[PDB]
RNA sequence: GGUACGGCGGCCAUAGCGGGGGGGCCACACCCGGUCUCAUUUCGAACCCGGAAGUUAAGCCCCCCAGCGAUCCCGGUUGUACUGCCCUCCGAGAGGGGGCGGGAAGCCGGGGACGCCGCCGGCCA
RNA sequence: CUCAGGCGGGUCAGGAAUCCGCCGUAGAGUGCAAGGGCAAAAGCCGGCCUGACUGGACCCGUAACAGAGGCGGGUCCAGCCCCGAAAGGGUGGCCUAGCGAACCCCUGUGCCUCCCCGGUGGGGGCCAGGGAUGACAGAAAAGCUACCCUGGGGAUAACAGAGUCGUCUCGGGCGAGAGCCCAUAUCGACCCCGAGGCUUGCUACCUCGCUGUCGGCUCUUCCCAUCCUGGCCCUGCAGCAGGGGCCAAGGGUGGGGGUGUUCACCCAUUAAAGGGGAACGUGAGCUGGGUUUAGACCGUCGUGAGACAGGUCGGAUGCUA
RNA sequence: CAGGAUGGCCUCCCCGGAGGUAGGCGGUGGGGUAGAGCACUGAUUGGAGGUGCAGGGGGCGAAAGCCCCCGGCCUCCUGUCAAACUCCGAACCCACCGCCGCCGUAGAUGGGGGGAGUAGGGUGGCGGUGUAAGCCGUCCACCGAGAGGGGAACAACCCAGACCGGGGUUAAGGCCCCAAAGUGCCGGCUAAGUGUUACUCCAAAGGGUGUCCCGGGCCUUAGACAGGUCGAGGUCCGGGGCCCCGAAAAUGGACGGGGCUCAAGCCGGCCGCCGAGACCCCGGCGCACGGACCGAUUGGUCCGUGAUCGGGUAGGCGGGCGUGCCGGUGGCGUAGAAGCCGGGCC
RNA sequence: AUAGGAGGGUGCGGCCCGAAAGGAAUGAGCCUCCCCGAAGGAAACCGCGGCGACGCGGGAGUACGAGGGGAGGGGACCGGGGUUGCACCGUCCGUCUUGAAACACGGGGCAGGGAGUUCGCGGCCGUGGCGAGGUUAAGGGGGUUAAGCCCCGUAGCCGCAGGGAAACCGACAUGCCCGCAGCCGGGCUUAUGCCCGGUGAGGGGCGGGGUGCGAAAGCGCCCGGAGUCACGGCCGCGAG
């Protein structure tokens, strides 16, 4: 039986957390910032549900052209295509 | 430290990593040799490429006999000891004895192309081609005994 | 510059749970009393307001431990289980094997571990 | 503010009504499946509210890479507001389901427009919301054919071949036992390992510009897992006989009753009246009783045309090698 | 649903002008598969201790309740599990950055336009499913769309990817004859024609004082075993190699055949030869790109590079050969046109 | 008239033909001798290693080697063709199909005939004309044996201004940056060529502007002049 893929689809273990890392995160990630031109890595936050990108883009590393709000534009390469994402800070983490 | 890498098998049945491997190792044909260093890089690529490839460390004499019998230039034209003392300076074993030490390098000598398109050996390959060296076989790193093989091959 | 003083924090258990001993210049508390501010789906129990009669019993501060939990290092199991590439290697099959490259989990023994760090203020000097 | 559950103590009060204390990492709850997330909360209890609003921009998913109508989601700008001391939050439900093109019609709102011009009634257009297509990327819609026809298909069934052996036929390993004692004279539970392609099934690999079916008659040949004939071994083999097994395929294995039957049953003989393969051997050798067209009857089912792997009567067999 | 459309994959032309990433090394991050384990969720054998715990069975009491057995619930020990479990956790894969390597100004990455074909795939490894065959996906290696040399013939297995004429050496593998190359060498095994099979084809459970060996115990050279007498090794066990029994099919027959026994079989090694269009060399052709020189309509001659050009179905692109007639230009023919028959040359 | 494969492939032998168009008495097949020579490449013999098959150093990169040249002798064939023999190899042609020799379909022989054509609309390319303009249609006049040839013919169509359903409104003849080719200056290089710095058409990006929706911000489309006609070709759609 064919699936469409959703949000929450197959994401039983990508989006669960450690049992010792339960509760809000400590608040420097919330806090962070980032440059245009910063590379930084995808790493969602499952407790928080603002702002987050679609999970098939967890674990990829794109880089920063700017920010709108409180979310930053963070530009990846799927195959050829440029897709822009609107991703939390929270959601993020620095390259190196 | 130099290794001379020679391909072994063939060009069929190959999957596309070891085929691009190869291919930027410039070894395109069977019985054809390279130069190469000893760097991770390089390393890496010898491993990647391993079941169709034997590669070994390579000694002066048999680095200049190899120039002078199976060095070619752009326009396959022969590498004689005239043309390489107008160009450097000194005698082809000279210039492998430096090229081994590693004072200098193949590329020092002008419109040298770096594979050289070796003879069939003579007795043939005295193993396998489906096995390793290790194991009497014909493929993998050999080490020092690569320099009989060439001498067979010129 | 000293202090068994406090406020705001970072990593978020190698930091927790549970035990033993010591301490109050200051400071933090327990504590005394509910007119005023504030509150009980009753209760000044909490929260709030006004204080210093008494206490270091404990919250707190300092030193220690290895019973539980967690976790770092070393040796054995062990290059064991598992695994990437190639193969005219064996095997009836199941599967296994050779060469090159990686490599656990758990358990046993011996250590570690009862947190580390940033900014500032109070008191004394 | 902290849940579920548990322990100890309490007038009726008990397993379970309400209350005090302690342990208690969530073992509860969060509207509804499951997964994920939630502890000074996203749970429970209260106060005040309608941001489940208006005009727009960009981006992700359905639909990776890699094209998309419709739909869902995220990040924001502005307007008017809500809660709060403030920070801050609010574009429905903590996240992932609960839904839908064109044309036409209804409603809201405030603009444009209708053939020479102007007024009125009426119509058309732009924006927003709604009525559904579940075959859910959106036809309005019941059957028989055996009187059937056409184009095709070994992309696909029935017969036959091929693969497989679950099933079928035939063996083997161990030995609980039954046999007056004694497992192995004979039978051999519960389990386990096989051979054959002689039953059936499974797959759909060859064959649909045709490879003519079942049974019977005629004729030829082959296998052994041997029914009789030849020779042996064990015995719970006194003899006459029996039971089990071994070598052995030269020869034989017949005649009749009902039934289209193969098979099975029965009769009188017999040394015995064996099982199978050869395109389920053999229709350019025969017969045509069954099956499987076109006619007809009965029973059942159907409103009906009609149908039945239900019976029943009749129903063509081409040849100059 | 035997058919179409949008994409993916092919081909031809153009713009633009300096980067690009199939392979590797190191780094910054992500993951929960294999394995493993019981710390959650759910299973799972027995025992010990605690708890009357709302259970049941008896004895026992007017009645308030006792005494045991069993059962339930916790802790520990013991023996086992998980595709819809995870306190742990690889190999490996992916994203990004620096470098090595390779490609690129003889123009890559990228962009625009023209033309398609393809919507039945197969074999092979892996995963789910099924007794199996098979069915469904996945990996892109080979056939499809692929020559040559081998496996006896073979789509798929091995070598190997191929312009033309020659020379040489190797690859798969092979060397008793068929059949080119050894009745080749050293050590051991087999007595069954077992075998003579890399794979497309190959029979098991259970047994064998059949043989060749390894390891571990008891007695142990007139103190062992077999039958107080002899007077030298026996007793048992667990394993390894080859072989044997288990082992029955239909036209006459299959190690490819003949045949082969200190092999022409197997096991551990070695020596020399033979063997492709593969690799090397000489000569020739074309192609792609760049250059010089020369053409009154797409071009022509020559040079330079090609280890990094030369198979090919669907399909795309370039050049050339042939036929009837028209406008020109130059001609042939009764001293024999067209046509036809057999030959020479290019 | 003792021999097996789809009737063929490679090489040569036997028999036979062989005037011309191919070479050749200005010399053929053939015989003898000399020089050079790519990749490749022995052995007699001597010394040594190994239980052995055998190997190693010298001989020696020698003899030989594809091919490239020269000299002498002889004097008519060589190339080519028909048939057949030997050795090795080879299971026909077209077609659907994953898969054809197929027990899958179309296939007695020969000769002639036989299947991407025409129009209309549209996208694109090769070339040519004119160019902010381009081009004619129907038709008319001249001339001609003639329908060929010459001139005229602005109606019409596309373009020059876009946005909007409509009413309606109504834009850069270059303000700035980056920058390829080309040009200029300098350095190195025998030269080609490379590097540095300016200027830079075309190209890319800002800024500004017209209009639609909006209270506005802000977005969509458009704006700093290249189009039009013709010939030929590919393709899409409708006609058989």
């Amino acid at each position: 039986v064919q699936k469409a893929h959703s949000f929450r689809r197959k994401t039983r273990k990508k989006l669960s957390k450690h049992p010792r890392r339960r509760g809000l995160p400590p608040l420097t990630r919330f806090l962070q910032e980032f440059e245009v031109g910063q590379r930084v890595h995808i790493v969602i936050e499952p407790s928080y549900h603002k702002g987050m990108p679609d999970p098939r883009f967890h674990g990829r590393t794109g880089t920063v052209v700017g920010k709108r709000g409180e979310a930053y534009i963070v530009e990846i390469k799927d195959g050829s295509k440029v897709k822009t994402l609107f991703i939390h800070p929270v959601h993020l983490r620095p390259q190196k | 430290a130099k290794l001379a890498v020679i391909r072994i098998r063939g060009r069929v049945n190959v999957k596309r990593p070891v085929r691009d491997t190869l291919a930027m190792l410039r070894l395109h044909r069977v019985n054809h040799c390279v130069i190469v260093d000893d760097t991770p890089s390089y390393l890496g690529m010898l491993q990647k490429a391993k079941d169709y490839i034997t590669w070994g460390e390579i000694n002066a004499e048999t680095l200049a006999k190899l120039i002078r019998k199976r060095g070619r230039l752009i326009g396959n034209k022969p590498v004689t000891d005239e043309y390489v003392k107008e160009k450097l300076g000194m005698t082809i074993e000279e210039f492998a004895q430096k090229v081994v030490n590693g004072e200098m390098s193949l590329k020092d000598l002008p419109n040298l192309k770096p594979v050289f398109r070796l003879h069939p050996p003579r007795g043939g390959f005295r193993g396998s081609k489906k096995r390793s060296f290790k194991e009497g076989g014909a493929l993998g790193y050999r080490g020092e005994k690569i320099n009989e093989l060439i001498e067979r091959m010129l």
